[PDB]
């Protein structure tokens, strides 16, 4: 019944959550990651 | 017919309060004073070499 | 319908047995644990969460058995 | 065998393996350090809380 | 409208709720909030830093990341008893993990093609079964595919009904007569106990989904 | 609210994309063959 | 380390110490024991027997009078023992046999003599296997 | 309704034999038991409750199972 | 109503092979006393009362499953 | 037609029993933990998801099978 | 009506394999003994008649298996 | 016509089962698993690419005929 | 006359679970290949060929079996 | 007449697992070999012959039992 | 009486896998076999009759099974 709109609205969360976490979420924890480095080494 | 799985739910929520919520706190306030020790004594530490 | 039902309760009879692994398998995870407690002395209270950990999600698994038993007994 | 219950220490197992080892030598090849290896020449004397003796025999 | 997109409607929601109010103006001191997505992205980074090895192991590491986070946040809301199943639709999630296998087939004929094939040989053999090593291969190289899928969300289909029917077994004992009550804490305790079965199989299953796909990454990037 | 960093998804994760356009093409013919059980 | 060290110690001569070699060949508890250039850290009583030492050169045939074999974890195995052996000069049948008889005759005496004699027609016919 | 009876009394016996890997699993308790006095005689009656409760709990699974074998009997 | 008697009978039969994992584990536990005075001489009877206690119980186990199938079978 | 549905309720009765390989098979991995532990203290933490990974592969068999009984049934 | 004795045969059938194991179980106390006396030859008489002991007791419950096999027999 | 569908859901049945062992199977890799690194630490992500190598095969045996018993559920 | 296509389904059921021991049986030849080559690091190329020798031969028997169900469906 | 083929296609079906004997039985044999050669290299082509050697007079009986099924299929 | 045929087919059929009890055990003797020379490779040829004595007097009992199939197949 809803293959096209569970598979559809899915493809789209999917590669929307690939390209948001990728462009937001793992380097905004990155940044903390750098930035605590950098203090500790001066 | 559901509203026992929410009892079920609610029970062990209570569970997690009683038990999960003062580990996770404990955890949460060991790592946060670990943190801030380091952070804080590595600028102690440079600003000593300054000093030097 | 004078078969069915009558099914139903072989059909809980065969989905009893299954929690054989339950009567072998948390008891030979005790047999390790008094293993565990014998070729080393203070690791007992380190293990016996886990152990019990390692009872209780292992005995579970059977309970799915019965209660096979327990549908078909009844619906 | 049963040294462990009836004979020897270990140790003891392992000397008496050396002494057979050596035991088993080529006369040849069986020096002076090797019988000198065997040459059991101590004296064990057991004392007591007194001081007192034992005899001293060859071990 | 669906329920199900709704769903993920409230999913991305959630995934607004994760970092934006949990990050204080941007703070060195990483809050309690924070504490726990530092434990998940340290705990993907070491798993996938040893796992493919690679010298562009990071290279997929935001994809390892974000196939877990799906399956660990759609496994937070079905938990809820009033709720619908989320990733037990097994059409979506074996067709999700045949997206992925295909995609790794893909990846390793443009990074590899003809030698890619050369996955079909593990090590050196003596000749009477050098083919059907091979085969036997081919035989796992789909259920490579198909299993990992396969083995998701019948997870999650066989625990919430489950804590239907068993609801009907508080619908089948706490009707029948009174002395029901006595003695009647145990299968109260039993759904608890598959309550704690319920977070494992969502939490575990979701890294398992993740560390097969890992080794899968590094099957096919890495001939052997 | 986040700096947006221009991480690499186009260049790098080109042939998953593919594969679920592929699968949407064959949900086009599974569900204009077998979406009439 | 790419081979391994091995320290094979005698109260007369230490002969390898650390010797960088490829296997090891030892008659131990469990029996005879290989051991390349990687193992775990494992403590092992050596039985009399053929120790064979295999390196980067050729397999050296020795016997040892037992001992122990302790793989220190930098992968340094050091054999503990008292005798080192030819390759079967040392070794004469009829110096092993007429003594063995003997032995054999010891073994019949008090529990003191005899186990311990029964001990050394033990390690006489495993050198009977030396004999080979 | 002559068959549903003789079929609860052939589910009655198919439903009995789970006890089989019940006094398998107590045999390894006693077994491993045995194999820790003999290594540890000097810890013999602390493992034992703790043996004999993993012993009591874990042979309750084949007496929970063929107490399902009465009910279904009756 | 033929079938139920003949049926009482057959889960009778069904009923019995319960005891068999009594009839393998019964035996084990004294296997492993073997093992275990062969390793320690020391405590051969202090343990030997665990041993039969743990036969006990775990031959019991085969006493319910053949006392089901007797209660079965008349 | 009176059978098909009882056919049903049977082949979902011969199916269940799957589970058991699951309910022995994580037992071991749990023994092996103790034996991950017992000879070393030191490494638990480093086997204490790599032991219980194993069990979500092993139970997921289990859980292969019950619900292969449950399309049966329903 | 022929169906009974037809039954009490085929349950003479199914009451008979529940000693197999046991015939296993003794096997291995025997395989025991032989890790009784193999690597402890000093433990024989210390163990092998308290061991056939074990060999006693033990199989003839097994054998209770096929003495079922001769009461529905008759 | 009303009873070959009958004998397909309960051959369905009857193949499911298939996976018991292999259930077991896998966690007896992963008990070798945490005995291998447990004795060897310095063996950890050697033998764990190969030994989830031999978790795979060890599901490549117990899971088609799983699948047999869906081609026979249609 | 329904009933010989009926009882293919069921010989393909019960004609394919023989990979059960498959399932049982290439897992130690991964699994004493674990705690081999934990116990020696540097056997493994020496042995992984003939594990996986000693995989494939040993594998296919029970391949067969799914076989023998396979031109029993058609 | 009408049941007996399908009677023999159901009897080749079970005359089918006893490869099961060698589905786990010689692989054994291969795991004793990893095991054999782990702790003993040496001793590998000492021994390589005479167990593959090993190998056939034992896997050779569990075709015996699928042969059975061609003379109960043809 | 028109099944008692297909009665002993089927009776051959479930007497056939009683070679699984050879099958697997003279196997576990090889197992042992390598067990002797991996441990004492001077117990060879001590053994190698011994074992392939132990060969013999076991699989020749599962032996038994298939050809009382045999005798339940034509006798």
């Amino acid at each position: 019944f809803y293959f096209m709109n569970q598979l559809t609205y899915g493809f789209l969360l999917m590669i929307t959550l690939l390209i948001l976490f990728s462009q937001f979420f793992l380097p905004m924890i990155l940044r903390l990651y750098v930035s605590r480095l950098f203090i500790s080494k001066l | 017919d559901e509203s026992i799985l929410l009892l079920t739910f609610l029970g062990f929520t209570g569970l997690v309060a009683k038990y999960l919520a003062p580990a996770y706190k404990d955890f949460a306030d060991a790592r946060m004073k670990k943190v801030s020790d380091v952070l804080n004594a590595s600028r102690n530490k440079h600003v000593e070499a300054v000093k030097d | 319908m004078q078969l069915v039902l009558a099914a139903k309760y072989i059909g809980a009879g065969i989905s009893t047995i299954g929690l054989l692994g339950a009567g072998i398998g948390i008891a030979i995870v005790f047999a390790a644990l008094i293993n565990g407690v014998s070729r080393n002395p203070s690791i007992k209270d380190t293990v016996f969460p886990m152990a019990i950990l390692g009872f209780a999600l292992s005995e579970a698994t059977g309970l799915f058995c019965l209660m096979v038993s327990f549908l078909l007994l009844f619906g | 065998s049963a040294w462990r219950k009836a004979g020897i220490s270990y140790a003891a197992y392992l000397n008496v393996a050396a002494q057979a080892i050596r035991s088993s030598l080529k006369t040849e090849l069986q020096t002076a350090s090797v019988l000198n290896r065997s040459q059991t020449d101590a004296f064990y004397t057991q004392y007591k809380n007194g001081t007192a003796a034992s005899e001293p025999t060859p071990i | 409208l669906t329920t199900f997109s709704l769903y993920t409607i409230i999913v991305l929601l959630v995934i607004t709720s994760l970092y934006t109010l949990t990050n204080n103006n941007n703070k060195i001191i990483g809050s309690r909030w924070l504490i726990s997505q530092e434990a998940i992205y340290d705990t993907i980074m070491n798993m996938t830093k040893g796992q493919i090895g690679g010298k562009n192991w990071g290279l997929y590491f935001p994809m390892i990341f974000t196939l877990f986070m799906f399956i660990f946040i759609a496994n937070l809301i079905s938990m809820i008893p009033y709720s619908f199943a989320l990733s037990a639709h097994l059409v979506f999630i074996i067709s999700l993990s045949i997206v992925i296998w295909l995609g790794n087939t893909i990846l390793g004929l443009y990074k590899h093609g003809w030698v890619f094939f050369s996955l079909f040989v593990p090590a050196g053999t003596p000749l009477p079964l050098v083919p059907l090593l091979v085969i036997i291969e081919t035989l796992s190289y789909f259920a490579r595919a198909i299993s990992l899928g396969l083995r998701l969300g019948s997870n999650i289909l066989a625990g919430h009904l489950l804590m239907v029917i068993l609801a009907g077994l508080t619908f089948n004992f706490m009707l029948i007569n009174l002395f029901t009550l006595v003695f009647g804490f145990v299968p109260l305790a039993m759904i608890l106990a598959i309550m704690m079965l319920e977070f494992a199989i969502g939490i575990i299953q979701g890294y398992v989904w993740a560390i097969l796909t890992a080794s899968y990454l590094k099957d096919a990037v890495y001939l052997h | 609210m986040l700096k947006r960093f221009p991480t690499p998804i186009l260049k790098v994760y080109w042939p998953f994309f593919v594969a679920g356009a592929a699968v949407y093409y064959g949900m086009s013919k599974a569900a204009d063959l077998s979406s009439n059980t | 380390s790419s081979g391994l060290k091995l320290q094979f110690a005698l109260p007369h001569e230490t002969l390898y110490s650390g010797s960088e070699v490829t296997q090891v060949n030892l008659p131990a508890k469990s029996g005879r024991i290989g051991v390349l250039a990687n193992h775990v850290p494992t403590v092992e009583q050596l039985l009399p027997g053929v120790v064979e030492v295999m390196e980067g050169s050729n397999s050296k045939k020795f016997f040892i009078s037992g001992g122990f074999a302790t793989v220190q974890p930098d992968s340094q195995l050091c054999v503990t023992a008292i005798e080192a052996f030819p390759l079967e000069s040392f070794s004469q049948e009829n110096i092993k046999n007429l003594l063995a008889e003997a032995k054999k005759n010891v073994s019949s005496s008090d529990a003191r003599e005899a186990a311990e004699a029964a001990i050394q027609v033990e390690v006489l016919e495993n050198l009977q296997s030396v004999l080979k």
